[PDB]
């Protein structure tokens, strides 16, 4: 059983704090600790044991045990397992000690739980509203199961935005350069405040969650089990198969569900095919701010032949719908599989020539070095997970630590650079394109065979687990608890860029105005995945 | 993966497709005035997932090869049908779609139910009144 | 302040003056040969945004028809609305509405923009884009294909005309339904359909089972067609399993 | 995962529940091998325990003491300190300025147990100095206990519940076993399984009337005429044990000369039942060797309730079926501790152990044992006339303890007006009920499942229920609150547990001396009178073996001429209203209103049973909302159209809060017992044009009701 | 050669304990919390009516997805495969199948905050074969003989008068 050593270390460091512990799967572990001793346990597992704060979230278990539940998912990466730290916040006085003064990665999860559930982490410095809009009435906490109906819409208190932006390094003489929410080539709402002195950015604050639909509440009220796979696809058009596989594996880990052999690694094939689509889009956007546009339209061309295998492996463009809880909906056939193999190869042909642009190295040496540097010291604290943390030096990858859809039968390579520039994050994505093309080269020629679907099973109530996938921008951790045979009790999703966002203040600092859209797009944000 | 069209000659009024629609593009309401069930499809809600053609008992709703769907007014999105409800033969409360009951009777005649339609009074009886029949 | 409200404070769609709305046809025939379109992305997934940006891509072009994307609402003659109106996004969308010069053309893009899509009844959305501003042209899809985007813009500019219309109740509703594939007994057809759906797919499974059904007419002859024509190992495994289901029945 | 043996807190059948408890939470209820149930429980015993978890389905459970500062003010939460200092200063001030009798104090009958009733009456009679104590046996079998005390001598159930299984005939008269005490109905089932014929006298076609060799469908309120007719058939056909009527009873000639004027042909129309089946019923009851009479609320809850009990018990003397096993008169009790509250002395005319207060010897004994000089002697005022004494200006304060008089009392407008002029109403409850909202002082109490005590079944049988879980709001048991209140202004009154109170009880009662905790224990059933703590006395199954416990030792015959009920069927009120229970939910719906499995079967506004012909012709369909109008109010319930109710009357249910039928009930109290007439009042049912507006009027009034109780309590 | 639970109407007192027992032995499980047996009343008789578990099943014939099949001598319906076509509730000659779905978990029926305008109300109830709520997916609810439970049916066990008994042919 994985995770015994960390539990023993927690027991010897803290003798009588672990009130209860249980195993979800072999590599999944949860512990219930004391409420007043919570920040020491998570800080210990974070700093001393080398754990990364993946996701933390609240729960409404007042009719299950009479208490709120705040979970703290930690990824052990020094074998490698999942540890969740659970606390039982009191009902009529919801207050638990905060982790943000100890672990900086707990700054927005503890701001989200102030809004969705109304729980109060005492000692949290950033007390501003995060997810709910500025016109939201105060005490309506949406994710409380008895606060309001999902269909209720309060009257907007204000038409103007009342958000407060902090200026850490600037003063009352600095000007601001908005870059949202309605900006061209941003293609997605998100506000930015560049506190500039000239063209240099002194400080940078931002307002997000303009695309907060509220699908966490809607996934547990109006919508079932097989239908949330459609909700996960319609979050963003480019992580659709990442969210669906992350949600599906959360529900199949919550029960047994011994999925058939080829239905695992076909999901591994389509997970990598999607990162051909998303990385080559970012590399096209990397050339549209570096300068050349005949490097963009051409990355659009190699993106189209990545869309051509996505046309034949599924038959759809963007949002799809190919996974169910037991297995995959539509199934690949022989010629599709022989064909995808050399269109993978001709892309490796085309990708090599198009990557000869950085070999050219003129705006790819002066515009993309020393710009938007992310400190690996900072990236370790805030627990970034995408190509950000792989460029900064940490070999953080879900497919190597935790093979979820049969990646152990596929050739896995983790690429980590040393520089922390924009050009370093492009080199992460360039080596990931060849890596994903090696898996398409080695996946579709040796399928194990067998069935595709496992259905007819009954959902055991109040069973939960963690589901994870390797999205193109990092990992998405999906935690879902089964409610009954039809509905979910609670489904929580954290986007790949949700962990990535709180370090944009430390990238845009010291840079210029002109390359500031390049710094934001260097990590390839998916606002719709993080805004939920 | 084009527009869902419904064949009204083959829809039996079983909210199967309505229950499987994630975006509630398909809606049914029971109109006691007219004794009819108002089946409706809205293209302004449809996310083109294809669950409706998956769960249709009689394959009436299909997604065609039609992708040119822009309109000037919102009411052109709607596909509407009305099916006469079947009144009970013990009480007279409307309990099911008459076309659905006739389709069920046709299904039972095929696999071998020689006297299916001579038992039509059992099929056009509400399940509450059918439970009172076996009590006596 | 920006938008009108009820007595409760819930927002309502704006009502343009008829003096302002009287010259929309003249504006359309003015911008028939040159349309300035500003994307107003609201609370929606990138799908309904990247495909709109793909309307000027190599596969589908918009400048050949005169459509040029503008950087400001002040330059806009057509305001393209994309996502479901989030409560945080109603005020910027309204600001983009009043910033444009009157009269305007509004095009709702996608299911999420037409009526809210899958988030139609939810506390953080106001529904579709017609719940805040008037909408002239509705373009459905999730996401709309670039052919649909070109058709929507061409029909908005008068180059094409509307194709689909409403269908109401009629005589065909009460005509009885017929048994499909009413040759063998319904149990086996249902069982082999489920067996093909488990192994192939919704789509592939109906297809394989229906091929098998036409081949139940001549056992050996079309067993042979399914075995030889495809030469697909996978299709052959699907047919063998379906055949064992029917045989054991 | 340990099992705690408890006694079901709903009805007087006294079933034993094996509450399985893990951690400090209850997971399930199991059927225990008790004396009464023997491993069979109804739905309320199986799935009626989850009201203690504060589910807030109907009403929020109480947490803190709350003091209302001025009527029109609000219930604002307060510490126990001043909640109880206020309830001592105000009570002492009232007993100084007005009188000891200006105070009035109820006793509970549901989950508090016997020891709480004993300490409550001890508090009242010692600290207060009043006999103003009345449980809700007043609105229950008060006519039954009064008639039995005047006629046979002992006012309790004279035979065991388990003794019905071996009778030769069961005579059910105005009692519904299948909906009130389901295990008693199962006992009647096995009695029919042993060969006993069953005669049911009920206007409806109840489930017990189905297992019956013959059933009597009589007119509402015509019990005396039928009883006199069948007694005349017994006498004139000379069918009785005269040996018994010559040796053991007294007063036969007056009964003979007063019943002879009531032959069956004259009542063949007042009782609406033909003479041939009356003769068959009288002959069948006379020739049965050992036969029992079971009567309920179709007897006592009338103007002529006491006289009907006298007639039934006199007719039992004629048949000679009184004092032998598998026979006797069996008034089946109501709540699970109403027989316990009767024994413990929570009545305004008796001390604990069925000792009356008119005797100065008992008034010297209890003054010696407690500590004041002599306890007050005046028979006290009753809870049914409490609005009458409050409006007239005779009673000033009401210590309501574990009842709901704003839902379960007649003429609810008069109750509301009484609570407005009553300057203080102290409600000691476990829920925010209707009365708990209109209370000037409210004290939270420990529920049934979280304390200890003694319950008494319908057949006078003591039983023990044990503590399962701890309370989660530092709130104390009822005897603790009573003891602290008495300490803060009067007597030093302190108790450690209920065993000390039970030992004090056995010291003060010669009839409960043999009922000790260790003899009862886990699965014990000890039917008082038990006199020896030895294992010699396991209880007393039947009464009247050798003496009738009468001052003469001889039973007395009595009956009178039938008189009509007070309200008459008039032009605009042609419909008889009878307020009748049902299985599934319990009275006032505080508990069973917070149980999800029980509230998932029937929620609101309830079903008023309509005869098919009556609705077919008045225009009312099988599930339609119906405006039911009376002289004192108009309310809405649905309609359950079936031919089981008799024509001309509707049978309707008072457990519902929206559409409660107690607004319609005009209170006409009995002549001497002062019981409200729930089983007969004149109404008119009328349909509603727009059912959707009335259906919305169901919902918003149901939500505005829950808005008040969730505002005051929280 | 079929297993079914029958009710003795002479022994049934109409206590609705069987309804609450069947509703709770499935609510603790994942299945539907609607009782699968309903106490039917007339003038002279009273007995719950449930699935007869017929030797030839008209419900299984009309099923489009083969959700109804015979296993262990009992006609068992898989609630994870039913597509709410409601054809089994028509072909059943005894009215043993009704249709209900799952409410949102741990959420009350009326959770309308007074801080916002109230949500639109539910449509009026007409019949389980016609009704549709957007948040509720109705499923054919039938007596499954408590096959998941290890101590037999909960209706037979928790009957106060022992009216229900399991009829079993090999
Ligand atoms: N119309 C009409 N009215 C009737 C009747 C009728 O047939 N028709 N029946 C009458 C009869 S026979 C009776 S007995 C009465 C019964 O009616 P009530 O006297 O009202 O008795 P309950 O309904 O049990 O009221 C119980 C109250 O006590 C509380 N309680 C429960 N357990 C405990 C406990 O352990 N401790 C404390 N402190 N409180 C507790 C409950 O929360 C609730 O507030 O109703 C009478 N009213
Ligand atoms: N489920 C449930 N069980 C309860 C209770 C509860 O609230 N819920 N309450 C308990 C209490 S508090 C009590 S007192 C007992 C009482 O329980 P029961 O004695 O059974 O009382 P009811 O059901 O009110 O009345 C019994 C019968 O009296 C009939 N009746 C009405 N009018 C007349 C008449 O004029 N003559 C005759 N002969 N019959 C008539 C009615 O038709 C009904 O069939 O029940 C207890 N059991
Ligand atoms: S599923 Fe098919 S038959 Fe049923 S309502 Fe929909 S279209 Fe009609
Ligand atoms: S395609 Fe999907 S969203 Fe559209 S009507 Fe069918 S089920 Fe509903
Ligand atoms: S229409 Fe579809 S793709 Fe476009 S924003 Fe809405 S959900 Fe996303
Ligand atoms: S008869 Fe009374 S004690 Fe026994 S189970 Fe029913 S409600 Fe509980
Ligand atoms: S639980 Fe038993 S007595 Fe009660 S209705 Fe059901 S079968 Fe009849
Ligand atoms: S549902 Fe009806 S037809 Fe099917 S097995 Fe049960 S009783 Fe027979
Ligand atoms: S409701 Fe379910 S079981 Fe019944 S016919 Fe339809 S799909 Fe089959
Ligand atoms: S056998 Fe099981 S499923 Fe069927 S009615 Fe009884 S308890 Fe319910
Ligand atoms: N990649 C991606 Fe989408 C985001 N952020 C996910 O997961
Ligand atoms: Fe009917
Ligand atoms: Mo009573
Ligand atoms: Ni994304």
């Amino acid at each position: 059983k994985l995770g015994q050593h960390y539990l023993a270390a927690l027991n010897e460091a803290f003798p009588g704090v672990v009130l209860d512990h249980a195993w979800q799967t072999k590599d999944q572990l949860t512990v219930t600790v004391k409420v007043n001793y919570l920040p020491e346990v998570v800080e210990f597992l974070y700093y001393k044991q080398g754990g990364w704060l993946s996701v933390l979230f609240g729960n409404d278990e007042r009719k299950l045990n009479g208490h709120y539940a705040v979970y703290y998912v930690l990824s052990m990466e020094k074998t490698k397992c999942w540890i969740t730290v659970r606390v039982e916040v009191d009902a009529n006085k919801p207050e638990y000690p905060s982790v943000t003064p100890r672990v900086p990665a707990a700054v927005w999860g503890e701001r989200e739980v102030r809004d969705m559930y109304g729980l109060i982490p005492v000692g949290l410095p950033d007390e501003r509203r995060l997810v709910l809009p500025d016109d939201w009435p105060d005490e309506l906490y949406p994710l409380r199961k008895d606060s309001m109906d999902y269909r209720q819409r309060p009257a907007p208190t204000t038409d103007a935005e009342t958000y407060e932006f902090i200026n850490e390094l600037g003063d009352k003489k600095n000007n601001v350069v908005p870059i949202g929410p309605l900006h061209v080539t941003s293609d997605e709402p998100g506000h930015f405040r560049l506190f500039v002195d000239g063209e240099n950015i002194i400080d940078a604050d931002y307002r997000l969650f303009y695309v907060h639909r509220g699908m966490e509440k809607l996934a547990e009220t109006r919508m079932g089990y097989n239908e949330v796979t459609f909700l996960s696809d319609r979050v963003c058009g480019i992580c659709g198969f990442a969210h669906s596989t992350a949600y599906t594996t959360s529900v199949e880990n919550a029960m047994g569900i011994q999925v058939p052999e080829r239905a695992q690694m076909i999901r591994a094939i389509l997970l990598e095919v999607e990162r051909l689509h998303s990385h080559l889009l970012n590399l096209g956007l990397a050339c549209h701010f570096t300068g050349f546009d005949s490097g963009f339209m051409q990355f659009f061309r190699v993106r189209e032949t990545s869309m051509k295998m996505a046309e034949i492996l599924t038959g759809a463009r963007k949002t799809y719908g190919l996974n169910l809880i037991g297995g995959i909906r539509r199934d690949l056939l022989k010629d599709d599989m022989i064909q995808t193999r050399q269109l993978a190869q001709q892309m490796r042909r085309e990708v090599q020539e198009l990557v000869d642009v950085l070999l050219s190295t003129p705006n790819m040496e002066q515009r993309t070095v020393g710009i938007g540097r992310l400190d690996p010291e900072i990236a370790r604290d805030f627990s970034n997970v995408g190509p950000m943390v792989r460029a900064s030096g940490h070999a953080r990858d879900t497919r190597a630590d935790h093979p979820f859809v049969g990646y152990g039968l596929l050739p896995m390579e983790v690429h980590s650079e040393q520089g922390c520039d924009v050009i370093s994050r492009l080199k992460v994505r360039i080596n990931e394109v060849y890596t994903a093309l090696n898996m398409i080269d080695y996946g579709l020629d040796n399928l194990p065979g067998g069935p595709l679907m496992v259905e007819g099973f009954t959902y055991i109530p109040h069973r939960f687990a963690l589901g994870f996938a390797e999205a193109p921008r990092g990992d998405d951790i999906h935690w879902s608890m089964t409610g009954d045979n039809q509905k979910l009790y609670r489904w929580r999703c954290r986007a790949a860029t949700y962990a990535n966002w709180p370090t944009l203040r430390y990238m845009l600092r010291g840079n210029t105005v002109s390359d500031a859209p390049l710094i934001i797009g260097s990590l390839d944000p998916c606002y719709s995945c993080t805004d939920r | 993966r084009g527009k869902p069209e419904q064949n009204p000659q083959q829809c039996i009024g079983c909210a199967a497709c309505v229950n499987a629609c994630p975006s509630n593009a398909l809606t049914v309401e029971t109109d006691l005035a007219t004794g009819e069930l108002a089946w409706e499809f809205n293209l302004g809600h449809c996310i083109f997932c294809g669950r409706c053609e998956e769960v249709c008992p009689t394959a009436a709703i299909k997604l065609s090869q039609e992708y040119e769907l822009a309109v000037w007014k919102k009411e052109d999105f709607l596909q509407q049908s009305r099916f006469a409800l079947c009144n009970c033969r013990v009480c007279n409360r409307p309990f099911a779609v008459q076309k659905e009951i006739d389709y069920a009777i046709a299904l039972l005649k095929h696999n071998g139910d020689s006297r299916a339609e001579n038992h039509r009074e059992s099929f056009e009886t509400c399940p509450e009144c059918k439970r009172q029949k076996c009590l006596v | 302040l920006l938008g009108p409200r009820d007595a409760n404070g819930i927002p309502v769609p704006m009502t343009v003056d008829e003096s302002i709305a009287s010259m929309k046809a003249s504006l359309l025939k003015k911008i028939k040969r040159s349309a300035y379109v500003y994307r107003v992305d609201c609370g929606g997934c990138n799908g309904c945004e990247i495909e709109i940006f793909a309307t000027l891509s190599p596969l589908f072009d918009a400048e050949r028809f005169g459509i040029k994307v503008v950087p400001s609402p002040r330059h806009a003659d057509i305001l393209l609305f994309t996502g479901a109106v989030t409560r945080a996004m109603r005020s910027p969308a309204l600001r983009a509405w009043q910033s444009a010069p009157d009269p305007k053309i509004c095009i709702s893009y996608g299911a999420c923009g037409n009526s809210g899509g899958i988030f139609h009844d939810l506390y953080c959305v106001w529904g579709g884009t017609d719940k805040i501003v008037p909408v002239d042209v509705y373009i459905p899809g999730c996401p709309p294909t670039p052919a649909a985007t070109l058709y929507g813009f061409a029909m908005a500019l008068g180059l094409l005309e509307q194709k689909i219309h409403a269908r109401g109740p009629g005589e065909l509703d009460e005509q009885p339904a017929e048994i499909l594939h009413g040759d063998m007994v319904q149990p086996l057809r249902v069982k082999v359909d489920r067996e093909a759906r488990r192994l192939a797919g919704y789509r592939y499974g109906r297809q394989i089972a229906d091929d098998y059904l036409t081949q139940l007419g001549q056992g050996e002859e079309q067993v042979a067609r399914w075995l030889e024509a495809e030469n697909d190992p996978r299709l052959n495994e699907i047919v063998s399993h379906l055949n064992h289901v029917v045989e054991e029945a | 995962m340990k099992k705690v043996v408890t006694v079901c807190p709903y009805c007087a059948s006294g079933c034993k529940i094996n509450l399985v408890v893990d951690n400090g939470k209850i997971v399930r209820a199991e059927a225990a091998q008790g004396k009464t149930n023997q491993g069979t429980l109804c739905l309320k015993g199986y799935y009626g325990w989850d009201f203690i978890n504060d589910t807030q389905i109907l009403t929020p459970r109480l947490k803190t003491p709350m003091i209302r500062r001025q009527r029109g003010g609000k219930l604002e939460p307060v510490s126990w300190d001043e909640a109880l200092n206020y309830v001592a200063e105000r009570l002492s001030a009232i007993k100084e300025k007005y009188g000891p009798d200006a105070i009035q104090t109820t006793g509970s009958s549901r989950g508090t147990g016997n020891e709480t009733n004993y300490v409550m009456q001890k508090f009242a009679r010692a600290v207060i100095g009043t006999n103003n104590v009345d449980c809700c046996a007043r609105v229950x079998h008060g006519p039954s206990v009064a008639g039995l005390h005047q006629s046979v001598g002992n006012g309790a159930m004279s035979n065991a519940i388990n003794e019905i299984d071996n009778t030769d005939l069961v005579f059910v008269f105005g009692y519904n076993p299948a909906d009130s005490h389901p295990i008693v109905a199962n006992h009647v089932i096995n009695a029919k399984r042993n060969g006993a014929k069953i005669i049911v006298c009920d206007p409806r076609k109840i489930e017990t009337a189905r297992i019956a060799d013959m059933h009597i469908a009589l007119k509402n309120g015509s019990n005396i005429a039928l009883l006199n007719a069948m007694g005349h058939v017994i006498i004139e056909e000379n069918l009785y044990d005269k040996a018994f009527v010559a040796s053991r009873t007294e007063g036969f000639e007056e009964y003979r000369k007063i019943v002879e004027g009531y032959t069956p042909e004259s009542v063949e129309d007042i009782t609406g039942v033909s003479a041939s089946e009356i003769r068959q019923a009288a002959r069948m009851y006379a020739q049965a060797k050992s036969a029992a009479i079971l009567w309920g609320m179709g007897v006592t809850q009338f103007y002529q309730g006491v006289e009907t009990v006298r007639s039934l018990t006199s007719l039992a003397m004629l048949t000679g079926n009184l004092g032998k096993p598998h026979a006797g008169v069996n008034p089946v009790r109501g709540q699970n501790n109403v027989q316990g509250a009767c024994d413990m002395g929570a009545l305004p005319d008796t001390y604990p152990g069925y000792q009356y207060v008119k005797d100065p010897a008992n008034r010297e004994k209890f003054a010696k044992a407690w500590g004041v000089e002599s306890l007050p002697a005046h028979t006290g005022y009753r809870i049914s006339e409490l609005p009458h004494r409050a409006a007239h200006g005779e009673v000033r304060a009401a210590y309501i303890m574990g009842e709901d008089p704003l839902q379960t009392d007649a003429e609810l407008s008069a109750v509301r007006k009484a609570f407005e002029d009553l300057e203080l109403v102290i409600v000691q409850d476990i829920f925010m009920t209707k009365t708990a909202s209109a209370a000037d002082v409210i004290l939270p109490s420990t529920s049934w499942g979280e304390h200890e005590g003694v319950f008494t079944a319908a057949d006078r049988g003591f039983q023990r229920f044990f503590k399962a879980v701890e309370p989660k709001w530092d709130l104390k048991t009822d005897w603790q609150i009573i003891s602290e209140i008495a300490t803060r202004m009067g007597y030093p009154m302190h108790y450690n547990n209920t065993q000390e109170i039970w030992d004090e009880l056995r010291h003060l009662c010669p009839d409960f001396y043999g009922a000790t905790y260790e003899k009862m224990g886990e699965l014990g059933f000890i039917q008082w009178p038990c006199r020896d703590t030895s294992d010699a006395d396991q209880g007393t199954s039947y009464l009247f073996k050798e003496k009738f416990d009468t001052p003469n030792g001889l039973a007395q015959f009595f009956t009178c001429d039938w008189v009509a009920p007070i309200d008459k069927l008039t032009d605009e009120y042609p419909m008889v209203l009878s307020t009748v229970r049902e299985v599934g939910h319990y009275s006032c719906r505080s508990m069973t209103g917070n149980c999800a499995a029980l509230a998932a079967l029937a929620d609101e506004p309830g079903y008023a049973q309509i005869n098919t012909e009556d609705a077919k012709r008045l225009g009312i369909e099988d599930e339609a909302l119906v405006w039911v109008h009376s002289r004192k109010g108009k309310i809405i319930t649905r309609a359950q159209v079936s031919d089981r109710p008799n024509k001309g009357a509707i049978y309707m249910t008072y457990q519902w809060w929206i559409g409660a039928c107690n607004e319609l009930v005009t209170e006409n109290l009995s002549p001497i017992t002062k019981t409200p007439e729930y089983k007969y009042c004149a109404v008119r049912v009328e349909p509603i044009a727009d059912q959707r507006a009335a259906e919305q009027y169901v919902i918003d009034e149901y939500n505005k009701l829950k808005t008040r109780l969730r505002e005051a309590a929280l | 050669m079929n297993r079914f639970v029958i009710a003795d109407s002479t022994l049934c007192i109409g206590c609705h304990t069987c309804e609450a027992a069947c509703s709770e032995t499935h609510r603790q499980h994942g299945l539907q919390s609607m009782p699968r047996l309903r106490v039917m009343l007339n003038e002279k008789e009273s007995a719950p009516q449930l699935c007869h578990h017929c030797e030839d099943a008209p419900c299984a014939v009309v099923c489009p997805v083969n959700a109804i099949t015979r296993v262990d001598g009992a006609v068992q319906l898989n609630e994870s495969l039913c597509v709410s076509c409601k054809l089994c509730g028509i072909a059943c000659p005894f009215g043993a199948i009704e249709f209900s779905g799952s409410r949102p978990l741990d959420i009350p029926a009326n959770a309308n905050t007074p801080k916002a305008p109230p949500a639109p109300p539910a449509p009026a109830r007409v019949s389980t074969l016609l009704d549709w709520v957007p948040g509720i997916r109705a499923i054919a609810v039938k007596c499954d003989l408590c096959s998941f439970d290890e101590q037999g049916p909960a209706c037979v066990r928790m009957c106060p008068t022992k009216a229900l008994h399991l009829v079993d042919n090999t």
